[PDB]
């Protein structure tokens, strides 16, 4: 079945039988078996291994995590799916995080699947992020973090209205993430002055 | 000239300014040719620090530029800075473009100027599995370049990593039906190409993989595979044997339904089925023959067909 | 931004020059 397909893949043909299948229900869909062989997966990580063999044959599990990725973006709207995908990327970073294992190119897919997965959620309290983001910049650690809690910052201001200004704290970021060279200063800056400015940015260009 | 935009560049920091100052000093360093290395590490430097995605875009087509024009200058530590700057950056757009450079340097000299398992070959091997179809279009290309023009027997484990990277790009590729999708396809069957050439040990397996996606693919994808597999077997003629069978299915079963685009997928598949013969043709000319009169009318179709069997 | 590449390098059903033989032919034999 498809616990049997499972372990009969990884520890070749009836993969690749597995991958048209996939490919199928994606094309069907979007024109418009992925629950069943998640769900398989899921309750076979739950016991005990699989994802170190899946790390030495990363050919073989690297495409079907595509596969399922673009199945969840085709249609998000389909709660369940998006969430056990989430909670199993979860658990095989758990399982992978450990130091014996080294480099692969199957831990880098499944960071990126999750830091995905995490950019698409708005968060609460701009002010607090904000916080959050200024004590985290000043410790300078936690690059992971500062990223995903950005990218949660810039959702918000996306979606959300204009918080508290407190132009000290904002500035006090920006020249806080300008020494640590982030990749999203102009996406945030985009975000904050699409919402004062110009004294911000004299003040900062002063210095 | 050189002194004059470094000027420019500090003193007049905006978009548009540093822009055409960056685009006129690598033209400059192009024409010169002698401060053409560090032209690429400037350029590196501000694909790295300067936070604008439009510098970053500029500083991506500067260095395809220079890539294009002067791969063989290219140093070692130019590339791990690339390769680096590819790894850790979260835009998509960004790193599409820094991929399209590399895939350029990989099919030229800079690659053995390049050399283990690298940040070269990590990169490459992460993006080969991205989502997005571009980056994995050009990750798989810089695999296939890297297997076909280094014999080093330290890198053979990415030999398969190539096959099963193709293959899955394949299964992404063929159902879609979209320019961008074709392309991709384009990309995938001529580095599929270039490593059955390369590697013949893993031709059968390239062949299998095409065959068995021939059934599961549209027309159109069908068509670009058909080329592969023409390609393949006119240089290795070997194994046009084992992909008779399903070449000859795939045409009874496509010429019964022969509207409009199959016309191109006919003289395709007929293509392949003289090229994979190595001798002549018993039963499956009779099947050919009543294919063409049971339905097609299309004089065309017959002749093209006609002149790849003369 | 983007580039062209062919699969097969003596594909016979590329279209990338049109000559006026074949032109009259196919215009004359297609249905």
């Amino acid at each position: 079945d498809l616990a049997g397909m499972f372990l009969q893949i990884f520890p070749r043909p009836v993969a690749l039988a597995l991958q048209q299948a996939l490919g199928q229900e994606l094309a069907r869909v979007v024109q418009g078996i992925t629950v069943r062989v998640l769900q398989a997966l899921a309750t076979l990580l739950s016991s005990p291994a699989l994802v170190m063999s899946m790390h030495r044959s990363h050919f073989l599990a690297c495409p079907l995590l595509r596969q399922l990725c673009q199945y969840q973006r085709c249609v998000p709207q389909d709660t369940g799916f998006s969430s056990l995908f989430l909670k199993v990327l979860l658990q095989m970073l758990q399982w992978l995080d450990s130091p014996g294992v080294e480099g692969g190119p199957l831990r880098a897919q499944l960071r990126m699947l999750a830091s995905q997965a995490s950019a698409g959620r708005r968060l609460s309290d701009v002010r607090g992020g904000l916080l959050r983001l200024a004590e985290a910049l000043a410790f300078r650690q936690d690059l992971e973090v500062v990223s995903s809690t950005v990218r949660a910052v810039i959702a918000t201001l996306r979606s959300g209205e204009q918080c508290s200004v407190e132009p000290d704290l904002i500035s006090k970021v920006l020249q806080g993430l300008i020494e640590v060279r982030s990749p999203h200063l102009e996406e945030l800056l985009t975000a904050f002055f699409s919402a004062k400015p110009v004294v911000v940015v004299s003040s900062l260009l002063l210095q | 000239a050189r002194q004059l935009l470094q000027q420019l560049v500090t003193s007049y920091p905006s978009t548009k300014m540093v822009i055409v100052s960056l685009h006129t000093f690598t033209l400059l360093a192009a024409s010169s040719l002698v401060d053409t290395p560090k032209q690429i590490q400037l350029l590196l430097q501000y694909l790295k620090n300067d936070p604008r995605k439009a510098v970053k875009r500029l500083a991506i087509q500067d260095l395809k530029l220079l890539a294009n024009k002067t791969p063989h200058t290219w140093s070692r530590e130019n590339i791990q800075a690339l390769c680096e700057c590819a790894l850790q950056t979260p835009y998509d757009s960004l790193k599409l473009g820094m991929l399209s450079v590399l895939s350029t340097l990989s099919g030229t000299i800079a690659i053995k100027h390049y050399f283990r398992s690298s940040d070269l070959v990590k990169l490459a091997q992460e993006c080969c599995y991205h989502n997005n179809r571009g980056i994995a279009a050009h990750g798989v290309r810089v695999l296939t370049n890297i297997t076909v023009s280094c014999q080093e027997k330290d890198l053979l484990a990415l030999e398969q990593d190539a096959v099963f990277g193709l293959e899955s790009l394949l299964v992404l590729c063929s159902q879609d039906d979209s320019p961008g999708a074709q392309a991709t396809l384009k990309i995938a069957l001529n580095c599929m190409v270039k490593l059955a050439k390369g590697r013949p040990h893993l031709s059968q397996s390239v062949v299998e993989t095409l065959l068995t996606q021939l059934h599961s693919a549209q027309d159109a994808a069908r068509i670009l595979m058909c080329h592969c597999l023409a390609a393949i077997a006119m240089q290795l003629p070997v194994l046009g044997d084992g992909m008779l069978g399903d070449l000859m299915e795939l045409y009874k079963v496509i010429g019964r339904s022969a509207t409009d685009k199959q016309q191109e997928l006919l003289v395709s598949l007929a293509t392949v089925i003289f090229v994979a013969s190595q001798k002549a043709l018993s039963v499956e000319s009779k099947a050919v023959i009543k294919q063409q009169l049971e339905s097609v009318s299309n004089g065309w179709t017959v002749y093209r067909i006609a002149r790849q069997a003369s | 931004a983007a580039a062209d590449v062919s699969v097969w390098e003596e594909n016979w059903e590329d279209d990338i020059v049109q000559d006026d033989f074949n032109q009259q032919l196919r215009l004359e034999m297609e249905r």
